[PDB]
């Protein structure tokens, strides 16, 4: 009622949401970064033909092996050169609970980066912005958490079979019964690995004569479960609605690739949060334009389940629409339940059909009994204080973009998106923005290369309801200070207030 | 061509359903709903009974011990992870379990992945590529059958447990050796082997397949994920079995949910191969990592198998006389090794027909729920499996069963298996 | 004024010189000098 | 690729080089042209027509191992925006070569002969020959 | 003013138009 559009999906409230276009200044300078480095990596490739010091890296048998490659000398020629150089960012232990202020465990390389030793001696205070603690539940200190997980781990450490023989516990029925009326489904089915409940069920639903219509930035699960089915899977372009109405009224209109025998059946591959990206998917022009073109629908949401929405309902309730309308929604209970696992909802008809022909269910072992009481006795903790926590994530994220935003720095993502991802588009300055927000006491997720595009180098601040206004005071005044010692402040619009 | 008006008038095209109309029979459509812990006196459907089906071969799951070690953890770093171990998600526990592990079987570098099926399935697509080779026992299980489809790669099945048929088939590959030597020296070959077979609990032959690694040029990728703690005098594997020096294979990966009773599995050999799955490990890098509370039980049930290495001993025995109880069993037979803990009771004369020999086993497995015993046939999936074996129980034996509840299980199930067949 | 170390801080940002080594970094800072040196010569000549 | 980022960028370079390469005090001849044209075209045929694979794993199990920079890029695709680009521009350098190079006769088997060396390898109608 | 330079010449003109259209 605000906002109709050429499919028919009724917007009911507004959609802001916009990505700044790289200046083209910082774009030339890039290339010289990244070419320069290429043409350093190539002269320790020409000082690797004396082998006088190759001691930084390992080496075959030689007297014993010493037959074949292996490895493929330009395969790697990334992870040895570009990436070897700035390790120190990425695997920092920690010394406790994850959750608003963090025990980094202190390192240092005397090998430029090649091997460490743990000095003694760990930073008490780190406000981090890298774990995933939405709604704050993840303590070690709560009547929800401390009874729970107690009284199960007498029950058993773990289990030590399959669904199909003794897997099944009592704890697992009355887990599933209450994810199928949290959603607002018929049925429902928990795995143990979200990675696995993508990559497991994918080639028990789709075949063979079937076609996969995917995103262009999916997760790796819905990339490699796609493939071990042995459908024709063709890409369209990220949240482009005018890219997937095209590429599906093609696919009707000239049946298969070497024939032209109509399709068995269409499937579509979305998401929800985006975090690569911070995006939302369009999601009612999704069911307004596959009811069209009769296809299917795998909304999946890992990244909102607890974090969009009135009381935190997934993307469905965010939109307004009804659980009905979708099929095998797919989540975690990694990011806002605090624990590992993942469930698959849909409708008895399907739901039966999976725990009979899905790949984990008669061959990989099931949950754990400690770790889904720890999902039972906080999934109730939100019906009913539940629903302060919801509302204190919402205005944690409105309050630290908006402010971020009027600061210049350049900013993707939606309005509403409590993953917040800041430009950095340089290499060096991945490895300095991590390397110079310690120095300043918080601690940062910094991706480049690899998972993102060439001259798109980011750095992610997924928020919490456990930061109060007091920490995130604190953290935005030391990222406008390491703004300024970067450079970092880069957008032709200011939102001066 | 194919105007507007036409091309509406093919939108009438209707298709399938998702799911196919599943029937009311079929095989495990009914789980066992089973009361409290999985213990050895387990509550399965409401019923008092004897399990020989769990894979805890250690006992290690109602221990005093682990219990608290995995309890002390809990209460200093909660339920979860948060992250997925690059990005804020590594503890101490995850770093003093790969340096125990790696130390325990000698070895020099381990690396840990928190499921069972990914350890395997997301380790032979990070070597294996397009343009390779891979030769395979063809009575593999299925976590290495889908690893193997999906680093696309010639794959090339030997039989079971001969070293006859795979020097027939190294031959044949060094005959196109030389007939194209230029792009014959690029591509690498591979060896996939399994240290006991949990389709058909029988020993590879490691010595004399070994030896062969060094005359042709191929890798060997072990996967002992049902020999790990049970064969060789101090749990070692097969290799400690045989007798092998542990530089001579290079890859072993086993799961940590067998014998030491917990979530994961591991992967150990060398540093120069292990260290490759770090950045490319599908399962590692895009995924969270291991519970905490998870990893502290794994170090504590690593601990009480050194305390005490005379317990394989009494292993070992226990699983040799039950072998030789069901002997006398007229309508079935019994497939296994005298030293596997995981023998199968296969069906001795079939009807011709899988559903109708499905449903004859079963007969059998819900009735001596009657009594003490309780144990459950092998579950496959017959669309997708490439090697379908036949059906049968599986009898599994642990650490805490009396030679007073051997007797009993074997006389037991002698006697209903002439009242069905 | 001392802060021309940051004026040096950006030309290693802006370039991969920064996560460069010591040893290494002075070679593309002799040959850098090298060619512009060679382009102050010929300014008085032509 | 960014569409004005990179041509550009490439279009920065060539002129980099010319700069680098001229202004010599040893050498003060019009003869940088040729030099020009001869390290660019030979710089071309190794980053797009030689080096073989991708610079980084896991694109897709080594689908292309065996294929060239101008093979794998845009999908295949015959005639693309960048296609089209890195073909027009290394022959509008033999007209800026030839300007000034007085049509010489002595390099001009010094400048065709590294022009058919790149030229050649860019028609559509090879491919897959190595 | 080519001594054999023009008649080369032509051929990479038009070789540049009929590539163009596409
Ligand atoms: C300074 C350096 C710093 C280093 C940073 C280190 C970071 C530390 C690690 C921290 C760990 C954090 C982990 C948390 C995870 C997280 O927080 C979200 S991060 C999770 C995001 N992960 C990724 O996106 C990786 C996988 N994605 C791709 O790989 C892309 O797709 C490419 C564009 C790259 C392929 O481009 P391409 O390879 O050129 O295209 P192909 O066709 O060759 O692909 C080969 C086959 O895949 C199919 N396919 C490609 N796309 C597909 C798609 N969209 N949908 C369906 N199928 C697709 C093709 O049809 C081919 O099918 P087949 O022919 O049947 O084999
Ligand atoms: C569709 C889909 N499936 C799976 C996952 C992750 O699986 P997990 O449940 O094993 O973390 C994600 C998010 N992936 C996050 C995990 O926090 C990551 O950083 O990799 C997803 O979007």
């Amino acid at each position: 009622i605000h906002h109709v559009t050429q499919n028919g999906g009724l917007y009911k409230r507004p959609f802001n949401e916009a990505f700044e276009e790289t200046p083209m200044l910082v774009a030339v300078l890039t290339y010289v970064g990244y070419g320069v480095l290429t043409l350093f990596g190539y002269l320790r490739d020409f000082l690797r033909y004396w082998r006088i010091e190759k001691c930084h890296h390992a080496t075959e048998r030689e007297e014993q092996k010493d037959f074949v490659s292996l490895y493929q000398d330009f395969e790697n020629f990334y992870t040895r050169n570009l990436y070897m150089r700035i390790r120190d960012n990425w695997n920092r232990p920690i010394c406790s609970v994850p959750g608003a202020r963090v025990d980094i465990m202190e390192r240092q390389s005397h090998d430029y980066n090649w091997s460490f030793k743990y000095t003694g001696n760990i930073i008490k205070g780190v406000i981090n912005m890298g774990s995933y603690n939405y709604l704050g539940f993840a303590r070690n200190t709560g009547s929800c958490q401390e009874a729970a997980a107690k009284v199960l781990e007498e029950y058993g450490a773990g289990v030590c079979s399959t669904r199909q023989e003794i897997g099944n516990l009592d704890k697992h029925e009355e887990l599933e019964e209450l994810v199928a009326r949290f959603l607002g489904v018929e049925a429902a089915m928990a795995y143990g690995m979200g990675f696995a409940t993508n990559s497991m069920n994918i080639p028990a639903l789709v075949g063979k004569g079937c076609l996969i219509l995917s995103d262009e930035l999916n997760h790796a699960s819905l990339v490699l479960g796609a493939r071990l089915s042995g459908a024709t899977i063709r890409i369209f372009k990220h949240n482009n609605m005018q890219s997937l109405e095209k590429l599906l009224k093609d696919a009707i209109v000239y049946g298969q690739p070497r024939t032209r025998r109509p399709w068995k059946k269409i499937l579509i591959l979305v998401e929800g949060i985006y975090s690569m990206e911070g995006s939302i998917v369009r999601l009612p022009e999704v069911i307004a334009l596959k009811k069209k073109y009769k296809a299917y629908l795998y909304l999946d949401e890992a990244h909102s389940i607890g974090a969009l929405g009135p009381t935190g309902r997934g993307v469905v309730e965010y939109f307004g629409l009804d659980p009905e309308d979708v099929d095998v929604m797919m989540g975690t209970f990694t990011k806002s339940f605090g624990a590992s696992g993942g469930y698959i909802g849909g409708k008895k008809e399907l739901i039966d059909y999976l725990r009979t022909h899905s790949h984990s269910a008669v061959y990989a072992t099931s949950l754990s009994p400690p770790v889904v009481e720890q999902i039972i006795t906080s999934m109730k903790c939100i019906m009913g204080l539940g629903k302060e926590c919801v509302q204190q994530l919402a205005e944690n994220t409105r309050y630290f973009r908006r402010r971020l935003k009027e600061m210049g720095f350049i900013i993707y993502g939606n309005e509403d998106s409590p993953v917040v991802p800041l430009m950095l588009y340089m290499p060096a300055k991945i490895g300095a923005f991590g390397r110079e927000m310690l120095k300043r006491n918080i601690g940062v997720v910094v991706v480049g290369f690899p998972a993102t595009p060439i001259i798109e180098s980011r750095a992610r601040f997924c928020l919490s309801a456990a930061h109060t206004k007091e920490i995130l005071d604190t953290a935005l005044k030391e990222i406008d200070e390491v703004g300024d010692l970067l450079q970092l402040k880069y957008s032709r619009h200011r939102l001066v207030p | 061509l194919t105007v507007k008006e036409k091309e509406e008038l093919i939108e009438e095209w209707q298709p399938e359903p998702l799911v196919p109309p599943v029937p009311k029979d079929h095989p495990a459509l009914n789980y066992n709903i089973v009361s409290g812990p999985p213990s050895h006196k387990t509550v399965v459907n409401g019923k008092e009974c004897i399990n020989f089906a769990s894979f805890n071969f250690l006992g290690l799951l109602d221990n005093p011990r682990v219990k608290a070690a995995a309890l002390a953890s809990l209460k200093k770093y909660g339920v979860g992870t948060c992250g997925p171990r690059g990005f804020y998600g590594t503890f101490d526990v995850h770093l003093d379990l790969e340096d125990r592990l790696a130390k325990f079987m000698k070895t020099e570098e381990a690396i840990i992945y928190s499921y069972g099926f990914a350890t395997i399935a997301s380790a032979i697509p990070a070597y294996s590529k397009r343009g390779d080779i891979v030769f395979v026992d063809r009575a593999a299980c299925f976590a290495i059958q889908k690893g193997l489809q999906a680093s696309r790669s010639d794959i090339k099945l030997f039989k079971h447990n001969d070293m006859a048929d795979l020097e027939r088939l190294l031959k044949e590959q060094e005959i196109e050796d030389q007939k194209n030597p230029r792009k014959a020296r690029v591509t690498r070959r591979f060896i996939v082997v399994e240290g006991l077979y949990m389709n058909t609990g029988t020993i590879c032959p490691l010595p004399e397949l070994v030896k062969l690694k060094y005359k042709y040029k191929a890798r060997i990728f072990l996967e002992e994920s049902l020999s790990f703690g049970v064969l060789g005098e101090h749990g070692r594997g097969v290799t400690e079995h045989y007798g092998i020096n542990i530089d001579d294979i290079d890859l072993i990966s086993a799961n940590m949910e067998n014998a030491l009773a917990s979530i994961g599995g591991f992967c150990c050999g060398r540093s120069f191969v292990i260290d490759h799955q770090r950045l490319s490990g599908q399962g590692y890098c895009f995924s969270a990592s291991l519970p905490p509370l998870l990893a502290a039980a794994a170090i504590e049930a690593l601990n009480i198998m050194e305390e005490n290495p005379g317990i394989f001993a009494v292993l070992k025995e226990k699983c040799g006389q039950i072998h030789k109880a069901l002997q006398g069993i007229s309508g079935l037979k019994v497939v296994g090794e005298s030293l596997s803990p995981a023998f199968h009771l296969q069906l001795e004369e079939s009807t011709g027909s899988r559903e109708q020999d499905v449903r004859l086993l079963q007969e059998i497995v819900d009735q001596c729920m009657n009594r003490s015993i309780a144990l459950t046939q092998a579950r496959y999936l017959e669309k997708e499996e490439k090697c379908l074996p036949p059906p049968s129980i599986r009898v599994v034996v642990t650490v805490e069963q009396t030679e007073e509840e051997l007797e009993r299980a074997a006389s037991t199930i002698k006697e209903v298996a002439q009242a069905v067949l | 004024w001392k802060q021309m170390s940051w004026f040096y801080y950006q030309y290693l940002l802006v370039t991969a010189l920064y996560m460069l080594e010591p040893w290494e970094r002075t070679v593309f800072n002799s040959m850098l000098v090298s060619i512009v040196g060679m382009a102050l010569y010929t300014g008085y000549v032509f | 690729m960014n569409s004005r980022g990179i041509w550009l960028s490439y279009v920065l370079a060539i002129g980099l080089l010319h700069i680098v390469l001229l202004s010599i005090p040893f050498v003060s001849v019009p003869v940088v042209w040729t030099l020009t044209n001869l390290i660019h075209n030979m710089g071309m045929y190794i980053f797009l027509h030689t080096v073989k694979g991708t610079p980084f794993e896991t694109p897709d199990q080594g689908k292309a191992r065996l294929l060239t920079h101008w093979e794998q890029m845009d999908y295949g695709v015959q005639f693309t925006a960048s296609r089209k680009f890195l073909t027009i521009t290394p022959i509008v350098l033999y007209f800026l070569t030839s300007f000034y190079t007085k049509y010489d006769q002595i390099h001009f088997v010094l400048n065709t002969v590294s022009l058919m060396s790149v030229l050649i390898p860019k028609l559509p109608q090879l491919h897959g020959v190595r």
